């Protein structure tokens, strides 16, 4: 499930290709893309 | 606040529709007096779709994050004043998202305190102060300007360069009104004597005499201006002898203006193209509103006793300098000067643009009775019509 | 969203799905096995059939609200489980029919077939006037050729117990009614559902059994007090019960017969809403805070619209900012005792007066005709006197 | 990103001397009138920078 | 019997006007003649519509206007009038269902129907939704709290409610309500939805939603906003004066977020009511120093920088009361206000 946090809210809502670009819990229309858990390699410098 | 002032400042804008009506020839009428009574800035909000919608507070934390300005709707209270009252039309008009200053009367996080200012997502001790354009902040620099309603002695050879006859030396007053729009206005010693007065106006120059502007002043005596300027000083024969051709130099150019009405018919004469107030004004009226308006406003309407008073110490202090009796002051010495603040700037540039704002009403009458002529200053229609087609975007 | 045969395909499909979600809750509701299902299944299989054969683009099939009850009760009947009135008194006080609003479907989708001409036209339209729900019935029968198909219709000595302890349960009143009925309501034999009334202008030939039933009982009982010569009916024990009536709280039934009457029809209950006793009042809220939940669920009003009537909801949080009431056979026996002290004009005054409030009661579950149901009581008072 | 015009699936390269890390994106819809379609992304790099020989001190 | 929650059934309603309106156009035309859908905006444009209040109401005394016609009405001249508009009723009387062609000879002949047109509906929704407004306006009128509170919170989730009584019942039940809410959130819910600052009257037939009692944001004052206000003012009141505090500035630079548009834009009580919390916010500050000279025994205490910050405030106020009469005013009996503030000003000396 892809996340969006609401700027405004912090709630967390699933978006599509076919919804407005809305918090649904705020009317915020403006929303962070959300971390996953997606491996990344560093070097620890 | 000064912007209201300001908006006191500009007065009105009259157009008349050659008002047909077959004195009314001569004289014809239906006045139509455009002005502005207040002015009113609203805290940005943003309703949704178009209307209706409940408003939000819109917070600088948004602006920033979205990039964009960061705007308060600009209202004005416009006042639609028909033959001089015969009708009286109010307006809030709208005029774009005027962007605010940060912290200021008109942020939302003015009295904010450091907890709710850190729940709002900002740095919780946010000066503010500058303005969220287009996302990027800028703030107005302040600037360095002379000292206002000051007479500050400068020899120039800017003064020299106006012309054959003209001395180096001469008086600069930067009178600013109330609303603190300014307006220099310069003093010239003439190696013939002769003291010239030098102004701007449609940020053109304009030279007069100045024995021309103190009897336009007050109705005077010669006896008076000349008691105004060297009083009890009676030993000056350098002065004596300048100030006798001065006034004797205006009895040489003007033996014609007799009395002070007659002068600001000269003055009003003269003027009356430039001044935009024709098919309206006398030249009584045009001449008066030219004293009122480039003289030292600083003193404001009505001291025109007190602006005679003051004129005449530029005089005196401009003689003093000439003879050598008193050093010129240093333009650069921050002695001598007083800072611009940036929205004072602001300020004054709002109240221009109101002022072109209702001139350009003005010309959108001139071309619809240049076209068609079609309607009376009376029409609800008119007011609605003619103010939805002249563009009012300021804030923008 | 589609016209024509096709739009009409689905506009039967959709009735077809309502239905048997219909006859589901009827056996949750009633527990009678494979039985009512499958009769219940054949008998729209019967009623599809015909649809087919003047079809071509033959769109009368457009059957209504009432259609599927008249469908539910026929196969009943077949069976022979229950009565009508009853029946619809109890679906409109619990909803146990999904029969007034047509949004469950299944469709989301059917709903988007555009309810066009049809479907948006299904589930929920109105409430049955007068014989808005008898005639429709009769049709059904005619189409169905359901008296031929299926044994012993409108029958039911159920109605008449329901009947009796409905108010004055005069135990001796069943056997009175019932042999009236012996006597000439239809040659001492248990009357059979009506015809199939093919004819469209639907004619009160009366026939409906039940109708007939009503109106012996309410004939019984004056007949019965109007000339117990013996004086086996007290005078003052006619208005006693009358009295007793005098409404009062109901183990679910009497709130439920206050939800239908709340169809606000002709004012016979009309200012029982005014008064509607106390409690009455609340255990009315009650049944409106769990059954018109439902409701509904805007959708496309710009999720905007729908959080701010969350919040609204929101800010009236609400729902709360002898087990008290009892059941039918408690109330029923109660009032049995409040008239168990038993052992000229005004008499007759009091018998008119009681049989007013009965003629109100059976009236009120059913299409009424402050007339027809006059009518129907002229028409046997005629039947009666041909000894 | 897919413009229909093109019937094709098209990028935005990144054009820089270094690589970096993505710190937020960012969908803006704001401001518009609809635009639920999402045209406007916000993204912001963060480019680490170690202390190194012509670093001024 | 109490006002529905709903759209009216929109079906014999907009037929029986139709013909109600076409006959007064009709009989209208040819009765001002002798002087010498489309017809019901045409009704509405001949006549001016409604200002935002109720009735016309606007004094009794100005213009004199001689109104003694004549009675100018011989059952004859009546007659003339009426003869050719009734014949030119009927062609689209035979178009019309025969409920609409008796109630059109009903009105016709001057008689008016005692059968309201929401006591017929039969509409399984709307059915009870009557029943759920009786129930709570005949538990209001017997301040049953426990139980209008139900009905009302029930009567908002079904599908039928336009603010209307929404508002109007949904107030005092939360004030009648001493446990959850203050009007005020409701209020201020409602002024948050019904802001309505655009300035539509008048075009099309209101018939859906008349009541000055819900609209506005144009001109035309909304009253859940004034009531708004007023609760709020009285709200600050209660326990003030026998950080967290701030309501009485709450509610000052909430009326200034307005300073006209609609409101500020349209005069009164929005002037009055702003300028009544800035005086109740002068009392307040003449107590917090007032009392035998302030508190007590003098001020020292740096003279009085309290007593310039409250003469700051009072000459303020006076502007907004002035304004307020100015501007056409009539809500504000000046003689006491000003004798009030000046017994006053005598606290503060
Ligand atoms: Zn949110």
């Amino acid at each position: 499930t892809l996340k969006y946090i609401c700027a405004e809210c912090s709630s967390k809502l699933s978006l599509s290709r076919t919804d407005a670009v809305r918090c649904k819990d705020c009317g915020h229309r403006i929303l962070l893309k959300a971390r996953t858990k997606r491996l990344v390699q560093f070097e620890a410098r | 606040g000064l912007l209201n002032l300001g908006v006191k400042d500009i007065g009105e804008k009259v157009i008349f529709d050659g008002k047909p009506l077959n004195s009314n020839s001569g004289y014809l009428g239906n006045k139509l007096s455009v002005s502005v009574e207040q002015v009113s800035i609203a805290k940005p909000m943003s309703n949704d779709g178009v209307s209706s919608a409940v408003e939000r507070k819109v917070y600088p934390s948004e602006s920033r994050q979205r990039l964009t300005s960061y705007r308060g709707k600009l209202l004005l209270k416009l006042k639609w004043s028909v033959n001089n009252g015969e009708e009286n039309l109010f307006e809030v008009r709208d005029c774009g998202g005027l962007p605010v200053m940060l912290q200021s009367n008109r942020c939302h996080l003015n009295k904010m305190s450091p907890y709710e200012l850190v729940q709002h997502k900002e740095e919780s001790d946010e000066i503010g102060g500058y303005f969220i354009v287009n996302g990027i902040e800028k703030l107005i620099r302040m600037l360095i300007v002379q000292r206002r309603n000051h007479p500050m002695a400068i020899i120039r050879p800017s003064f020299a360069n106006r012309g054959a006859s003209y001395s180096h030396y001469g008086i600069q007053i930067r009178s600013v009104r109330p609303d603190q729009t300014s307006q220099t206005n310069v003093l010239h010693y003439l190696n013939d004597g002769q003291v010239t007065f030098r102004f701007s106006w449609r940020k053109n120059e304009y030279l007069v005499p100045v024995v021309m502007i103190l009897k336009a002043l007050c109705h005077t005596s010669d006896r008076e201006i000349f008691d105004g300027i060297i009083g009890n000083d009676v030993k000056d024969s350098f002065l004596t002898d300048r100030l006798e051709l001065l006034l004797r130099g205006f009895k040489k150019r003007y033996p014609h203006l007799q009395n002070r009405t007659q002068v600001l018919q000269y003055l009003g004469d003269k003027f009356r193209v430039v001044f935009q107030a024709s098919p309206d004004q006398s030249d009584l009226e045009v001449g008066q509103e030219v004293l009122d308006r480039i003289v030292l406003v600083h003193l404001g309407k009505d001291g025109s006793q007190d602006k005679f008073r003051m004129l005449l110490f530029m005089i005196r202090k401009l003689y003093s300098l000439v003879a050598g009796e008193c050093s010129p002051d240093n333009p650069d010495a921050t002695q001598h000067q007083e800072v611009l603040l940036g929205g004072f700037l602001y300020g004054m540039i709002l109240k221009e643009k109101i002022d072109e704002y209702l001139q350009n009403i003005i010309a959108q009458v001139r071309m619809d009775i240049n076209r068609g002529m079609a309607i009376n200053f009376k029409d609800k229609r008119y007011m609605s019509r003619v103010l939805m087609r002249v563009n009012e975007n300021i804030g923008s | 969203k589609l016209i024509g045969h096709e739009a009409k395909l689905l506009f039967l499909k959709s009735f077809q799905f309502i239905l048997k979600r219909q006859i589901r809750w009827l056996i949750t509701e009633m527990r009678f096995p494979k039985e009512f299902e499958h009769v219940a299944k054949i008998i729209w299989l019967k009623i599809l059939k015909t649809i087919n054969d003047q079809p071509q683009e033959e769109l009368k099939l457009q059957l209504h609200m009432t259609s599927t009850i008249s469908i539910l009760y026929l196969a009943s009947t077949h069976l022979s489980l229950p009565v009508y009135t009853c029946d619809y008194i109890k679906w409109i006080c619990t909803a146990k029919m999904p029969y007034f609003q047509a949004s469950e479907i299944l469709p989301k989708s059917w709903r988007i077939q555009l309810p066009n001409y049809y479907v948006s036209i299904l589930e929920g339209s109105i409430s049955p006037f007068n014989g808005q729900l008898y005639n429709k019935i009769a049709l059904t029968c005619g189409m169905i050729h359901f008296k031929e198909f299926f044994n012993s219709e409108i029958s039911c000595q159920g109605l008449l117990l329901k009947l009796v302890m409905q108010c004055a349960l005069p135990p001796e009143f069943y056997f009175y009614t019932k042999q009236v009925i012996e006597f000439e309501e239809t040659d001492i034999r248990n009357l059979t559902l009506w015809e199939r009334t093919d004819e469209r202008h639907t004619g009160r030939v009366s026939n409906h059994a039940e109708l007939r039933v009503l109106s012996y009982f309410m004939l019984t009982i004056n007949w019965m007090l109007s000339f117990d010569r013996d004086r086996q009916y007290p005078l003052k024990w006619i208005l006693s019960l009358t009295e007793s009536l005098t409404q009062r709280t109901t183990t679910s039934e009497s709130i439920g017969r206050n939800i239908v009457k709340v169809v606000y029809p002709d004012k016979p209950t009309s200012s029982d809403y005014f008064q509607w006793s106390e409690e009455e009042t609340l255990e009315f809220l009650k049944w409106m805070e769990k059954q018109f939940l439902p409701t509904q669920t805007s959708m496309e009003m710009t999720i905007d619209q729908k959080i701010a009537r969350r919040k609204l909801y929101k800010i009236f949080p609400l729902d709360r900012e002898d087990t008290h009431q009892l059941t039918f056979i408690e109330d029923l026996q109660e009032r049995y005792a409040k008239q168990t002290p038993f052992f000229p004009p005004a008499r007759k005054e009091a018998i008119g007066r009681l049989l007013t409030h009965i003629a109100s009661q059976l009236l009120v579950d059913f299409a009424i005709s402050k007339e027809q149901l006059k009518d129907c009581i002229s028409r046997i008072k005629n039947a009666c006197l041909h000894r | 990103y897919f413009d229909d015009t093109l019937n094709k699936t098209k990028i935005k390269t990144y054009h820089s001397s270094e690589p970096a890390y993505i710190e937020e994106v960012n969908l803006i819809g704001d401001e518009s009138n609809k635009f639920q379609e999402l045209q406007t992304v916000s993204i912001k790099y963060r480019i680490r920078r170690t202390p190194q020989i012509g670093d001024k001190f | 019997m109490f006002e529905v929650p709903i759209t009216l059934t929109n079906r014999k309603f907009a037929q029986r006007r139709k013909l109600k309106y076409q006959y007064i156009n009709y009989i209208s035309r040819r009765f001002d003649r002798i002087s010498k859908s489309d017809e019901e905006r045409k009704f509405w444009k001949k006549y001016e519509k409604p200002e935002k209040s109720f009735e016309i109401w606007r004094t009794v005394s100005s213009q004199n206007k001689q109104p003694i016609n004549k009675q100018k009405m011989t059952y004859h001249n009546f007659k003339k009038i009426e003869k050719i508009p009734l014949r030119k009723m009927e062609i689209p009387l035979l178009h019309c269902t025969k409920e609409n062609k008796l109630y059109f000879q009903s009105i016709s002949r001057g008689l008016e129907p005692l059968k309201t047109s929401t006591s017929e509906v039969r509409n399984y929704r709307t059915r009870h939704i009557v029943t759920l407004t009786d129930l709570l306006h005949l538990n209001v009128s017997r301040h049953n709290w426990s139980l209008a509170y139900k009905i009302f919170a029930t009567l908002i989730r079904i599908p039928g409610v336009q603010i209307k009584s929404l508002w109007g019942i949904g107030v005092e039940i939360l004030d009648n309500l001493s446990n959850s809410s203050s009007g005020l959130d409701f209020l201020q819910w409602m002024c948050q939805i019904y802001s309505s600052k655009s300035r539509f009257v008048q075009n099309i037939n209101y018939r859906s939603i008349v009541p000055p009692f819900q609209t506005g944001s144009r001109t035309h004052t909304a009253k859940f906003a004034i009531t708004y206000l007023w609760s709020s003012l009285i709200n600050c009141q209660k326990s003030m004066e026998p950080t967290e505090n701030d309501l009485l500035q709450e509610l000052i630079d909430k009326i200034s977020e307005w300073v006209l548009t609609p409101p500020f834009m349209e005069d009164a009580e929005v002037w009055f009511i702003y300028a009544s919390c800035h005086l109740l916010k002068a009392d307040t500050l003449s107590r917090q120093f007032v009392n035998d000279n302030k508190n007590n025994d003098l001020i020292g205490l740096d003279r009085d920088i309290k007593i310039n910050q409250v003469i700051k405030h009072i000459h303020y106020v006076r502007t907004f009361l002035k304004i307020c009469l100015d501007k056409g005013g009539f809500a504000v009996p000046s003689r006491l206000i000003e004798n009030q503030l000046k017994s006053f000003e005598s606290r503060l000396y």
